[PDB]
């Protein structure tokens, strides 16, 4: 949940960690919370750099 | 309001028709959530929950909102009629039927800031009359007046009865919707922080 | 860099903003048209169908260019005003917000030009044919309001 | 219902704007939204944008508190609960005809 968009980075990093734990557990279906926040903050999914 | 079969207006219905058509073109599934709140300005007065005093529930929004009392049957009929209206248009296309019952609880004063902060909205004349009618007894004296306060032992029977009615309301809604539309798959929304660690004993025994 | 071109005044990219105490939505139905179902409840109801130069409602990978220059452009369309004679457009410049009145235009079979009605107080310009080209289904006659 | 039909842009300047369209590969997640946030945009924009970015197979929508129901407004007298919802025009035209 990302309100007050000046706090996007920390909350989205926490979302990454939570998604990692959920994937480890094995949940079939996972949702980002909202369309509005996702399109406002420009969230994209990419493989991390190797360096 | 109780007489009309369809409680959803035209622009939202056309928007939902085109939305569902688009979601059907690209293979996808739809789950619709209808909650208890209705706008405070347009809500009927008898359905609203009431505080220990006469003031209604309200909420933390610039336009305030009020919550349906679970004991009332007319409001549950309203909600289930809205869900059935949406599921009908979902059914007209070759789409499976799913629905969600969202946000059932007995409102507390925690989220509200001022004007009844931390004040439970239990006491309503109709619910109190129901408590007098069935199981006898009477409503507990010195009303709680504060959620974060010690609770005397003579008040717990009332809280347990309230929790049982809360459990019964969602079951009634599910039974209505599934009776009108078979093959629907009901569900709920469980938010874990209060399930594992409730705000207080009153909340844990009241809303779950 | 931009890799796709978008037509100006595309039916899919309009937005609607309105007061409280009203419900309305936007729905396209053709290559050049859209519909805005409405529900009115009070006097102060006021709705606006807007085309915004700056793209704010799109993801950063789907936004479009912002060119504030509208020079030598003509837009003609059909509508359903409740008061056809008094129809206005709110054009907003950085300095101020202006209001411009739109007057109805009617075809003249003898001269073959779109000449305005409202002779007493109106624009005195006449436009050629081919300004308005109709390819979608027209507005039903029952919904339209009669003027002049 | 308001109709805006046959929008025809003609002239001699800058008829086309540029746009970005970068589809992305699929991920495991699925999209969920709310009605009060998305009543502004056309239903096509949201769906095509969400499908383009890779969200698949699930949607859950929470209908807002404020818009889905019907409603009315009325005056309520303080002395007696009488509701006035309709309006009327009172006027007395008189026609002068002749020479």
């Amino acid at each position: 949940f990302v309100l007050l968009p000046e706090d996007a980075k920390k909350i989205w990093a926490d979302v990454d960690k939570a998604w990692g734990l959920a994937l480890e557990a094995g949940i079939p279906h996972i949702y980002p919370w909202s369309y509005t926040q996702v399109m406002r903050d420009g969230v994209i999914y990419a493989v991390p750099k190797v360096c | 309001p109780v007489s009309e079969p369809e409680p959803i207006n035209m622009p939202t219905m056309e928007f939902y028709k085109r939305f569902l058509s688009l979601l059907h073109e690209r293979d996808m599934k739809f789950v619709n959530s209808v909650a208890y709140e209705i706008l405070n300005f347009f809500m009927p007065d008898e359905w609203k929950q009431l505080n220990w005093k006469g003031d209604p529930a309200l909420s933390g929004w610039y336009p305030p909102s009020s919550f349906i009392q679970p004991t009332n049957k007319d409001a549950l009929d309203f909600v289930s009629k809205a869900q059935c209206q949406i599921l009908k248009e979902c059914q007209n296309l070759g789409m499976e039927l799913y629905f969600q019952i969202g946000e059932p609880w007995w409102w507390d004063g925690s989220y509200n800031t001022g004007e009844g902060k931390n004040a439970p909205c239990i006491y309503d004349p109709k619910t109190m009359a129901l408590y007098k009618e069935e199981t006898g007894n009477d409503v507990p004296t010195p009303w709680i007046k504060d959620i974060f306060a010690p609770v005397e032992e003579h008040q717990w029977p009332y809280v347990d009865w309230l929790c049982t009615k809360l459990g019964q309301s969602t079951n009634y809604i599910r039974d209505y919707v599934k009776g009108k539309f078979p093959d629907a798959q009901a569900t709920l929304l469980f938010f874990t922080p209060q399930i594992m660690s409730p705000a207080s004993e009153l909340t844990g025994r009241l809303n779950f | 860099t931009y890799n796709t071109k978008l037509n100006r005044f595309d039916p899919e990219y309009w937005v609607v903003d309105y007061n409280a105490l009203m419900v309305a939505t936007i729905i396209p139905y053709g290559s050049k048209s859209f519909k805005v179902p409405c529900q009115w409840r009070t006097n102060k109801d006021f709705l606006g169908v807007r085309w915004m130069t700056e793209d704010t409602f799109d993801h950063h990978l789907y936004r479009y260019e912002t060119d504030p220059n509208y020079l030598g452009l003509i837009l003609a369309f059909r509508h359903n005003p409740d008061e056809p004679d008094k129809f206005t457009v709110t054009i907003q410049t950085p300095e101020k917000a202006y209001t411009y009145r739109l007057a109805p235009y009617g075809f003249n079979n003898k001269t073959r030009r779109w000449e305005c009605l409202d002779t007493k107080y109106g624009t005195k310009r006449t436009y050629q044919a081919d300004i308005f080209v109709a390819t979608d289904e027209d507005i039903p006659e029952s919904e339209m309001t009669e003027v002049y | 219902v308001k109709w805006f039909t046959n929008l025809t842009v003609s002239g001699s300047g800058r008829k086309q704007l540029g746009q970005r369209k970068y589809p992305q590969v699929v991920m495991g997640m699925g999209m969920t939204s709310g009605f009060d946030d998305g009543y502004n945009l056309t239903p096509e924009r949201q769906v095509k944008m969400a499908y383009g970015l890779g969200y698949r197979d699930w949607w859950t929508t929470y209908i807002g508190m404020s818009h889905y129901w019907k409603g009315l407004t009325a005056f309520q007298d303080k002395e007696t609960g009488e509701l006035i919802t309709e309006q009327t025009v009172l006027d007395y035209p008189i026609l002068f005809a002749g020479e």
